[PDB]
RNA sequence: AGUUACUAAGGGCUUAUGGUGGAUGCCUUGGCACUAAUAGGCGAUGAAGGACGUGUUAACCUGCGAUAAGCUUC
RNA sequence: GUGUAGUGGCGAGCGAAAGCGGAACAGGCCAAACUUAUCAUUAGAUAGGGGUUGUAGGGCUUGCAAUGUGGACUUGAAAACGAUAGAAGAAGCUGUUGGAAAGCAGCGCGCAAAAGGGUGAUAGCCCCGUAUUUGAAAUUGUUUUCAUACCUAGCGAGAUCCCUGAGUAGCUCGGAAAACGUUAUUUUGAGUGAAUCUGCCCAGACCAUUGGGUAAGCCUAAAUACUAAUUAGUGACCGAUAGCGAAACAGUACCGUGAGGGAAAGGUGAAAAGAACCCAGAGAUGGGAGUGAAAUAGAUUCUGAAACCAUAUGCCUACAACGUGUCAGAGCACAUUAAUGUGUGAUGGCGUGCGUUUUGAAGUAUGAGCCGGCGAGUUAUGAUAGCAAGCGUUAGUUAACCAGGAGAUGGGGAGCUGUAGCGAAAGCGAGUUUUAAAAGAGCGUUUGUUUGUUAUUAUAGACCCGAAACGGGUUGAGCUAGUC
RNA sequence: AGGGGUGAAAUUCCAAUCGAAAUCCGUGAUAGCUGGUUCUCGUCGAAAUAGCUUUAAGGCUAGCGUGAGAUCACAAAUAAG
RNA sequence: UUCUCGCAGUCAGACAGUGGGGGAUAAGCUUCAUUGUCAAGAGGGGAAGAGCCCAGAUCAUUAAAUAAGGUCCCCAAAAUA
RNA sequence: UUGUGGUAGACGAGCGUUGUAUUGGAGUUGAAGUCAAAGCGUGAGCAUUGGUGGAUCCAAUACAAGUGAGAAUGCCGGCA
RNA sequence: AAAUCCAGGUACGGGUGAAGACACCCGUUAGGCGCAACGGGACGGAAAGACCCCGUGAAGCUUUACUGUAGCUUAAUAUUG
RNA sequence: AAGGGUGCUUGACUGUGAGACAUACAGGUCGAACAGGUGAGAAAUCAGGUCAUAGUGAUCCGGUGGUCCAGUAUGGAAUGG
């Protein structure tokens, strides 16, 4: 395309802009889509979100959830899942190898966890802080191995 | 970018003014009254097209009715005879015949009068 | 936009976007309800479709 | 006896012209928002801001201060 | 990081501190010990040496190694880069329309100069300039070099002695600061009040263990905030109702006792060559003449719209019930964006305006005297949904910042979304919560991300106009009320 | 000298204004209440109902409209039994 | 006309027939259920009329057949017994 | 073949103004503006000629908006 | 000059209609245009009704309405033997 | 019979719950069937309060009992779940 003839893909650039003040021929004149003389037709707006006209809102009607660990943050974990790790190409899965594969950031010290049930064909040698009993069963059903770092 | 209105309002206003040419005083001078008169005149024109279609039929019926009463026949029976004889002619052309061609109009009335239906 | 502090602490989300909630009438006046009513109100629920739209933009 | 035009004191319509008026169009020793640098003060050695006065020159504006529309030096 | 932990009549709302990525980076100095000299040395005071801390430091006594490196630092000398005036600075003629050439056409030329302004129209080569090369007697700014003051220096041994900031830290009673509506931490109006490196404070009440740090003394460049002003320049900014209220002599005229409020108004022509002279008139002025391309460009000075006021060709109108038009329709008068043409309309049929708000308006409801200009859905930051494009299954994409034209962009992977869910949570994991249960039931056992456009929405004044009001500051007792 | 003054007292007077001056500022106060909101064509096209509401001239959800997608029959309409 | 998603407007209704409540078998009254119209709908009949009857306007035609209603004149159209 | 009354409202397709970027073109042998006329379009709208006017303007494809006036006892100016 | 003014070429009777018509339906009357008068109508003009109601409006005032507070009073504590 | 009397008892249970009624939401109503351990009865069977429909109040806040959860460096505690 030249600079004197440049075109967008159809139905990508231009869409029908709803002009609210330019005449009745567009169907959006005078009132401009607000309705007629009520609260929603003034400049203020649409009240508050969640309001119910004075009736107790839904959130104010329902009991509050409880936070057992008040003031704490859940310990984040980096999880290696067995259904997808097969797609990744590597053997002897340790922290350093994941760093080279850039699954984990080198500036992170989160403990590695092993999760999954899906059967894997080739054997892998994991170095994981935590592993499920049946995930370990699947891994050791093949000729792989898992060592639990402490 | 301050777009300024000029030649846009005046052109569309002068169109309405041009349409309302020949009106009484301010009805052709001021744009507002001119616009109202054109809309009202358009409504009148629309309604009178329909009313013209009906009024000219009535006038043809009246002329045809008169042309028949001079010969002793009535409109109500003339059309019935026309239908039974299968003759299909507008009252417009029939009235035009009775005003322009008295002899041939009299020929049509003579055939519808007595000749065997079909 | 700020998430409403009352919308949270009362509405937890799920995998498919459903908004979990707790049943009301479970704070006091226990003898005025039957054990069937109490054990049915103990379980949690989800907001109805009439409120799903209003809670989605609230969270 | 019957059917009849001319009237225009004045008014209406179309078109053309003249007058009041400054809309539209073009322009601007003027404004606005910033960029890159400089600088971020003046004053008892009299400040900022004013009054008065000064011409071969009516008033106003600007400059100037009894050395008064300018004085000396580089 | 996140609108996260939290804080909120747990309502409206408010909202960090760690960590990570960047811009810049710098650490110094007193009091006390100890010692010197002097003060009727009652010093408990003055002036010096010594010292500045946490993997504790310093002083006391005793040795080795040192003559340096660096400053937030004083005076000078020299040099460089600038600022406040400037100098030089290339290249065209002919013909045509035209009042006028620079336009147009022919043939050329210069360029580190084709930014711009003027010149009788629209000029690279007519002029001033611009690119580029340069230049300061005098004042002033930045940097560098040399010298010169001031400050600035390591590692041991022994002694077991001394010093390390008091109405201070804590505590109680009322407040506050931090995101916190008072509470671990910080601060203070009243009261009380400690200890001295085996010491004191801190790690969200508090105690013990562990660890971190040295309060009650001071100074500290850089990155950061802003533009009244000076120089250069830019604008998908405005172009006399716009842009500053103010293009003009605008905070003026004017209004008010005062504080205070506050306008309108630009354009002759290339050049005044601004109309000598004649006629009418008292004169202004007008009509000729003259200049000029144009005087219907004449100082009333670019163009000159509508409402409004007058003149006239043509048609109609003085027995006529009219939202004034429409459909038919004679006669009259003309001839065009050549079209079953145009102007008027004797007469016949039909016919109670436009917006607003209402169940319902011709309305005895409302708003507009007419004309012209101005006048009301936007922007910034986020969320959802539709459409489309880029990249894709260990995906996708950068924010700040740096370089680059006030650029596209490159670097920057800090982070954000998705990849595994369930549970209040520890926790488990294609499972998980409930439960004695594996039974039953709830939720899951998959379909992504970054942009562009549109629609809606949240915070902001949020489509525009309109209150009576409230709070804070100033000006008024020249009118009037009281008193002297 | 103004949440003040003065008042032989009437809500008098305080610069033609006084149930509490004038002016500037917060300020573009707020208004569920009036008024206004500017070009065109085509397709489709409502409601004035229920519950709650310090709610009754307002608001939320449901009912009725519109755009996109799915469901082909077992879904939904019109007649007969 | 069922299900899912985006965007709404509506919460003042009116009259006519039919079955009732309140009123007095009064109201162009008020409150309900149901069938229609108007609201948001012109045309023809009703002399004139938002809601009654006939019906549903894409534009042009000086074409034809009809619905409610009507045929002495206004005003289109009739005659017999 | 079935359709095309319509307010609130939903959806789709377009016109017009100013400027910018790429192309091309017109203009003192007369551009914009401005007036008149017996033209062309389904609609916003678009041309042709002549008078006045004296220097800029037009067409196409995209982009950005202070982008469309008949009403607000709307503001300003003029005139009834 | 002035308020006023949607454009007007602006009759009466009965009826109708948003329920009291210069403009609608049916009839009657009326040559075009002034001047001097007087006020019947144009629900005439001037004042976004002061009466009534509505607004989760304002302001002034009152009290054993609520929450506070200036001032007054009592005690502890410091100055304080 | 769902009314009256007698004997034995406490199902006036624990964890649940396919499917429906009615509903804007929040809530309400009926309930087969499963596991545990019981009561009556020889057994079949019945019992998750009464012949049925009124006898009831959300959220926030704080208190009480239990508890296989948290415990702001660690062990507790405080304070929460
Ligand atoms: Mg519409
Ligand atoms: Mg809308
Ligand atoms: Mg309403
Ligand atoms: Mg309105
Ligand atoms: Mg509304
Ligand atoms: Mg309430
Ligand atoms: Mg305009
Ligand atoms: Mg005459
Ligand atoms: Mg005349
Ligand atoms: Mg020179
Ligand atoms: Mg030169
Ligand atoms: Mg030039
Ligand atoms: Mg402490
Ligand atoms: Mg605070
Ligand atoms: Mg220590
Ligand atoms: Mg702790
Ligand atoms: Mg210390
Ligand atoms: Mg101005
Ligand atoms: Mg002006
Ligand atoms: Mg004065
Ligand atoms: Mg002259
Ligand atoms: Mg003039
Ligand atoms: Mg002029
Ligand atoms: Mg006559
Ligand atoms: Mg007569
Ligand atoms: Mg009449
Ligand atoms: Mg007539
Ligand atoms: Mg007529
Ligand atoms: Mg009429
Ligand atoms: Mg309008
Ligand atoms: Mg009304
Ligand atoms: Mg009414
Ligand atoms: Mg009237
Ligand atoms: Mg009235
Ligand atoms: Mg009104
Ligand atoms: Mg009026
Ligand atoms: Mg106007
Ligand atoms: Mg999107
Ligand atoms: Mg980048
Ligand atoms: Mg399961
Ligand atoms: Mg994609
Ligand atoms: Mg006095
Ligand atoms: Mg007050
Ligand atoms: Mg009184
Ligand atoms: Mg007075
Ligand atoms: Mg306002
Ligand atoms: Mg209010
Ligand atoms: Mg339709
Ligand atoms: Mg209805
Ligand atoms: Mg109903
Ligand atoms: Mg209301
Ligand atoms: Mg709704
Ligand atoms: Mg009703
Ligand atoms: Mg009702
Ligand atoms: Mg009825
Ligand atoms: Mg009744
Ligand atoms: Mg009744
Ligand atoms: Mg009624
Ligand atoms: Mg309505
Ligand atoms: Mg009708
Ligand atoms: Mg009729
Ligand atoms: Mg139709
Ligand atoms: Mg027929
Ligand atoms: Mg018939
Ligand atoms: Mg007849
Ligand atoms: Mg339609
Ligand atoms: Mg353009
Ligand atoms: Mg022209
Ligand atoms: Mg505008
Ligand atoms: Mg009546
Ligand atoms: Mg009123
Ligand atoms: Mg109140
Ligand atoms: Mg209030
Ligand atoms: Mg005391
Ligand atoms: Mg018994
Ligand atoms: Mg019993
Ligand atoms: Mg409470
Ligand atoms: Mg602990």
């Amino acid at each position: 395309m030249e600079l004197n003839q440049l075109k967008s893909v159809p139905k990508a650039r231009n869409h029908k802009t709803k002009t609210l003040g330019r005449g009745h021929g567009s169907g959006l004149g005078k009132t401009s889509g607000r309705g007629q003389k009520g609260q929603k037709a003034r400049k203020s707006g649409l009240t508050r979100p969640g309001f119910e006209g004075g009736q107790t809102p839904l959130y104010r009607r329902l009991p509050k959830f409880g936070n057992a660990r008040k003031g704490f943050l859940k310990q984040e974990w980096v999880v290696l899942n067995l259904n997808k790790i097969a797609k990744l190409k590597l053997d002897k899965i340790n922290r350093a190898s994941l760093i080279e594969k850039q699954v984990i950031s080198a500036k992170s010290q989160l403990p590695i966890k092993l999760i999954g049930h899906t059967k894997l064909e080739k054997p892998l040698h994991f170095e994981v802080h935590k592993v499920s009993k049946q995930a370990l069963k699947a891994v050791e059903n093949a000729n792989g191995s898992v060592k639990l770092l402490e | 970018m301050r777009i300024k209105g000029g030649k846009q309002t005046r052109v569309r206003r002068k169109k309405w003014l041009k349409q309302a040419s020949g009106s009484f005083g301010t009805r052709h001078a001021s744009y507002k009254v001119a616009k109202q008169t054109v809309i009202q005149a358009a409504k009148y024109a629309y309604r009178d097209r329909r009313n013209k279609k009906r009024d000219f039929r009535s006038l043809w019926i009246l002329r045809l009715n008169a042309a028949l009463r001079e010969q002793g026949m009535t409109y109500s029976v003339f059309i019935n005879l026309l239908k039974k004889h299968n003759i299909e002619i507008n009252r417009k052309v029939l009235s035009e015949l009775a005003i322009k061609e008295p002899s041939k109009f009299n020929l049509i009335v003579q055939k519808v009068k007595s000749e065997q239906p079909k | 936009m700020k998430v409403k502090s009352a919308a949270k602490k009362r509405f937890k989300l799920t995998k498919s976007g459903q908004i979990k909630r707790k049943h009301a009438y479970t704070s006091h006046l226990a003898p005025h309800k039957t054990t069937k009513q109490k054990r049915h109100l103990r379980k949690q629920g989800t907001v109805s479709a009439s409120d799903f739209k209003r809670i989605g933009n609230l969270i």
